[PDB]
């Protein structure tokens, strides 16, 4: 408590994030990647390790392959993961993990065994003392000083919504969509190969990310938007790639969030990010969704396009009934929320009973963190 | 002007229709008086009252005190409307003189010959 | 997989042209539709529920032919004229036919005082219909619809003269018209009195039949005398409120506004530490 | 999970499936444990049965919009009889939606609504609750073929055993004009000291009893007996093609974990309803259809 | 012009219209008075409706 704080390490799907709790802001965020060198290493005495793991694989971004070892929120290789926790803390914290305490996070519908892996990862190497595990879209609400509400969560994994009240995730009405930002990021290639742009390897794939979030924004009207992109060249602007060329993004730059909206685009069959939030409210009962109307709070790595807010306001009021609050509560740093409340619940004095001890582990197997944390 | 002259002139036309009209309405007031000088009866086959007609002819002094004030507004609007306008004319016309005599003097180039 | 369809789309419009209270009145008739849907008493358009919309401009507004009753919409209603020319088509891309308000145009010349005028066309009704010496009240609902008018219907009101036979048959001030034959007409100044008398003629039309079915002859019932039987709410101001608060409750997009708030909404509990809402 | 909505409707019919498809999502028991200063363990269980009642009534369609009406009787020291607030549907009601009011139609609980009841159709019940000190539970009902039975002049006939079940049936003629306290006492001299089954000629039929399992059962026998009659008297035309069912004669020869004699039915649409998804809370006799495996 | 006169006859229709309904609807009751004297009485009235009519059959 006083001389040990707890780790609260945020394992989202595309950044990893970590700190102290009770501190304001995370230590250390760097992206979740591993790279394997694909080229003949002639030089005897430069030093070449066998894998670059997190902002030192990204930064020599042309001579590696590029992996991720979460996807979709799954875990598809769980010795990267071991990888990346190595990494996260002898490299970037410096700070032995036998000696504090650590929090992680998941997303809301996990498979069982996915726990206790990581459960039996985090006690049987890195021998932790406590360890503790929460739902990534509660802490956003507790961040939010809410214990009533709706979230929205949209990483690079997977997009879902949940309701909570009075901190109560209702298992029933937890909705999933598989549009997340690097499906976004596929369909911007997509639409920038009609320009005469070609990005195929996973190294450039970095830069058509950083084009999609420098310059892109949400449409209020589509059709609208549309004809006045074909009217006037004022909407273009000009990226300046590594190489020193010059490309104009022009048309595309509402076209790649769109993809959220209208889900056909993409070849999905499934219904909008609208829709699942309005159907999400719709499966509740019905005292609690006038205070799921009149309070919703939107959170991860997505939703921080510009123009977003007026968009999802607009268009949950045209499925609401009449008369009724609806009102959209978007903090600025919705996308370092999840650790925000982390920290937060790790910081008080009655947390402390939600602890696993290294015993309770050691008598009842992997299988405990279930019945120990519901 | 011309249509809003023509209903000044109706207007004032109506006034003395009213005038008729109100002579008819006391002369009715009074023999109502009469009647109900007498063993008073209030209405004794029709629906109409003294204190109806009364309600109704001060129902259309209210209207006709607003539609005059409306008429003003209406008349008051057309005349404000020409003045400038015609006020516009002249400048214009003045304009075209101007503009037309200059131009055709320097359109006959008389100036690079006789100097 | 589901039935369930938006009945206010205006906002998605955004077009057309509209008068100053046609866009409620146009909610409130779809509603109506979809209530006559859900109980089963009818599935395919035969022009049953007609509005006017103002005393002085008609335009008065019907359901388009073609479309059945569970996929009429705000937006899919059609404002056409006493003759039966298009004053304003909506978001429907069907033939325009106006042939079955034929039936409505000679109603609205008799009576102005009704907005609302509902033609059925249930069995029980149309056996009503078939029922020579009419409806019988024998029941409290029948006793309950109020007074009765008969009129030989031959099928066709085109003609000139059959539409003086009918507003000589509907009489002055009457309410419910009974063609033989042809099912029953309510007429009502709202929608709202219009379809509680829809509702309570069909209940007492339903309760009827099985009498007389039951009875085999007049003789073996009771028939209470006519004579005998002889804040504010409007007649069908309270009934068809529940209906639209329950259809909210579903989940349709009911335009109705409610006269008076449902739950008492206690504050809730709150803190300071929270971000300001609404994104302004 | 993998389910609609709202489900889809039959061809006939779509109020069943649709007060389903609202039941779905209310709850019928609304009490979670907050505070109730003035609710009892007893008072919240027939608050739960009541507000039960209600739905399986509107579910089998034995409703008429919403001019019927329930009442139940607390069986505290003193009045406090339950019904339903005047203007919400029966697929809307729920436990602590319910008002209790007192016989001569006071709200002594305004509930959790802001809709009154309505002071005159609680006289109807009032002069019930009135006549019998024994009564604790009115059930006014309103079917066709109920309606088409209460219209003729002979009646109910002894032509089913469940009718014979049902025993005497007292008849009110209909006044029309519901004058109040000699209306009440008029009321008190047809329903008699002993009945079961009242029949309010022309408008409705009404079940008293002891339980809400016993005025259930007397309704449900006595709507069935009723369409049993209407086919049958239909065709028959006349006693001499109608078969009269003895009554002495037959009920002679006819006669704690251990069920009433109408909790059977009650129950058993209880585990229905709960097996629907209404979360009734309702206790059960047995907690279990069947055994656990083993 | 002639569309502004159009939508004055619309506006003055409405009062002939709503008038028409209004003596229908009082015209339709019946309560005749007791014995000789309120029958003779209903009588004169029922001339005095009718020689209100025809004022408005001129503006017909
Ligand atoms: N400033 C920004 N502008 C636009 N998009 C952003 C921005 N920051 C992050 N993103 C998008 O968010 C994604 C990262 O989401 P993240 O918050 O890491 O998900 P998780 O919740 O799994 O941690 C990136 O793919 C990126 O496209």
């Amino acid at each position: 408590d006083d001389d040990i704080a707890a780790l609260v390490v945020d394992n989202g799907s595309g950044m990893c994030k970590a700190g102290f709790a009770g501190d304001d802001a995370p230590r250390a965020v760097f992206p979740s990647i591993v790279g394997r060198p694909r080229h003949q290493g002639v030089m005897v005495g430069m030093g070449q390790k066998d894998s670059y793991v997190g902002d030192e694989a990204q930064s020599k971004r042309g001579i590696l392959t590029l992996k991720y070892p979460i996807e979709h929120g799954i875990v598809t290789n769980w010795d990267d993961m071991e990888k990346i926790w190595h990494h996260t803390f002898y490299n970037e914290l410096r700070v032995a993990p036998e000696e504090h305490p650590v929090l992680l996070t998941e997303a809301p519908l996990n498979p069982k065994a996915n726990r206790e892996k990581m459960t039996q990862i985090m006690f049987e190497t890195f021998n932790t003392p406590a360890m503790y595990v929460a739902i990534q879209a509660v802490l956003s609400l507790y961040a939010s000083g809410r214990t009533t509400g709706i979230v929205m969560d949209s990483g690079d994994g997977v997009t879902h919504t949940v309701p909570i009240y009075e901190g109560y995730a209702l298992p029933h009405a937890i909705l999933r969509l598989d549009l997340a930002g690097r499906d976004l990021t596929d369909y911007l290639m997509k639409i920038l190969t009609e320009r005469g742009y070609s990005f195929t390897t996973t190294a450039e794939r970095e830069i058509v990310r950083d084009i999609k979030e420098k310059l892109c924004y949400v449409a209020l009207d589509f059709e609208q938007e549309m004809a006045t992109a074909a009217s006037s060249s004022s909407l273009e602007k000009s990226y300046e790639l590594p190489d020193g060329q010059v490309i104009t993004i022009g048309n595309e730059r509402f076209r790649c969030p769109e993809a959220l909206f209208q889900p056909s685009f993409l070849g999905m069959e499934s219904c909008g990010i609208h829709e699942t939030t309005f159907n999400s409210i719709m499966k509740c009962d019905v005292d609690i969704r006038k205070d799921l109307y009149a309070n919703t709070v939107l959170s991860g790595g997505t939703t921080m396009y510009p123009g977003i807010a007026d968009r999802m306001q607009k268009e949950i009021t045209a499925l609401a009934p009449s008369t009724m609050k609806i009102k959209i509560i978007a903090p600025p740093e919705r996308k370092y929320s999840v650790w925000i409340g982390g920290s937060i619940l790790a910081s008080l004095s009655t947390f402390q009973q939600m602890w696993i001890s290294k015993q309770e582990y050691d008598e009842s197997g992997p299988s405990i963190v279930h019945r120990k944390c519901f | 002007l011309d249509a809003i002259r023509q209903l000044q002139k109706d207007h004032e036309a109506f006034l003395s229709s009213l005038a008729r009209a109100q002579s008819d309405f006391n002369y009715l007031l009074e023999l109502d008086q009469q009647i109900k000088a007498l063993n008073v009866p209030s209405s004794p086959y029709t629906w109409l009252t003294v204190e109806a007609l009364e309600r109704i002819w001060k129902h259309l002094s209210d209207i006709i005190k607003e539609r005059e004030q409306e008429l003003e507004k209406e008349e008051a609007r057309q005349v404000k409307n020409f003045e400038m306008c015609q006020e516009f004319e002249q400048n214009a016309s003045a304009f075209l003189n101007w503009i037309l005599e200059t131009r055709a003097y320097f359109l006959d180039g008389s100036l690079l010959k006789e100097t | 997989f589901s039935m369930m369809t938006p009945i206010n789309d205006l906002h998605t419009a955004d077009s057309l042209n509209l008068a100053k209270g046609e866009r409620l009145m146009r909610c409130k008739i779809s509603s109506v539709y979809r209530l006559l849907d859900l109980y089963g008493w009818a599935q395919l358009s035969d022009t049953y529920v007609t509005l006017r919309v103002s005393k002085e401009q008609d335009h008065f507004l019907i359901s388009p032919k073609g479309v059945s009753c569970s996929e009429v919409t705000a937006s899919s209603l059609i404002k056409v004229n006493i003759l039966g020319e298009v004053v304003e088509k909506g978001s429907s891309c069907f033939p325009v036919d106006t042939t079955g308000f034929c039936l409505h145009s000679a109603i609205y010349a008799a009576r102005p005082d009704v907005r609302c005028i509902i033609h059925l066309h249930t069995p029980a009704t149309a056996a009503v219909s078939a029922m020579k010496w009419g409806l019988l009240p024998v029941s409290h609902n029948a006793l309950l619809v109020g007074d009765m008018a008969y009129f030989d219907f031959n099928g066709e009101m085109e003609q000139e003269a059959d539409r003086i036979n009918l507003q000589k048959c509907l009489g002055p001030t009457c309410k419910i018209l009974v063609l033989r034959n042809h099912g029953v007409v309510a007429l009502g100044d709202t929608v709202e009195e219009a379809f509680y008398k829809v509702f309570h003629l069909q209940a007492a039309c339903e309760i009827q039949v099985s009498a007389l079915s039951s009875a085999g002859g007049v003789e073996n019932l009771i028939l209470l005398e006519q004579e005998k039987h002889r804040q504010k709410s409007r007649l069908g101001e309270h009934e068809f409120e529940a209906l639209m608060r329950m259809l909210d409750n579903l989940g349709y997009r009911t335009g109705y506004p409610y006269r008076y708030p449902l739950v008492q909404e206690k504050t809730k509990h709150k803190s300071e530490v929270e971000i300001p809402a609404t994104v302004t | 999970t993998n389910v609609p909505n709202v489900y889809p409707a039959a061809p006939q019919g779509g109020m069943a499936a649709l007060n389903m498809s609202l039941g779905m999502v209310t709850p019928v028991n609304d009490l979670r444990g907050s505070d109730s200063i003035a609710y009892d363990k007893g008072e919240k269980l027939l608050r739960c049965k009541l507000a039960a009642l209600y739905r399986l009534a509107d579910l089998f369609g034995w409703s008429h919009l919403i001019y019927n009406h329930i009442t139940t009787r607390v069986s505290s020291e003193q009045e406090h009889f339950l019904i339903v607030p005047f203007g919400l549907l029966y697929s809307e009601v729920t436990a602590s939606s319910l008002v209790k009011i007192n016989l001569q139609g006071d709200v002594v609980d305004r509930g959790s609504t802001n809709l009154g009841v309505n002071q005159a159709g609680f006289t109807l019940h009032s002069a019930v609750y009135a006549a019998r000190p024994d009564v604790k539970c009115v059930v006014h009902i309103h079917t066709p073929a109920g309606a088409a039975v209460s219209a003729m002049k002979c009646g109910l006939l002894p032509i089913s055993p469940e009718a014979l079940s049902l025993g005497e049936v007292a008849y009110h003629d209909y006044h029309g004009i519901l004058v109040d306290e000699e209306e009440k006492v008029l009321i008190q001299k047809n329903l008699g000291p002993k009945s079961k089954v009242l029949i309010l000629r022309n408008h409705g039929l009404v079940s008293v009893g002891e339980s809400v399992e016993e005025a259930f059962y007397y309704i449900h026998n006595l709507v069935v007996a009723c369409e049993i009659q209407v086919r049958t008297l239909a065709s028959a035309g006349g006693p001499d093609n109608l078969v009269l069912l003895d009554p002495g004669k037959y009920k002679a020869k006819s006669r704690p974990p251990a069920w009433q004699i109408g909790e059977q039915e009650f129950e058993a649409l209880m585990r229905m309803l709960d097996n629907l998804g209404y979360r009734t809370g309702y206790p059960y006799r047995y907690p279990a259809l069947r055994e656990k495996s083993k | 012009k002639l569309e502004q006169l159009a939508r004055r006859f619309d506006r003055k229709a409405a009062m002939r219209e709503t008038w028409l309904n209004e003596n229908q609807r009082l015209v339709a009751q019946d309560n005749f008075g007791y014995d000789l004297a309120a029958v003779e009485a209903a009588k004169k009235k029922h001339e005095a409706i009718e020689t209100d009519t025809a004022a408005y059959e001129e503006r017909v």
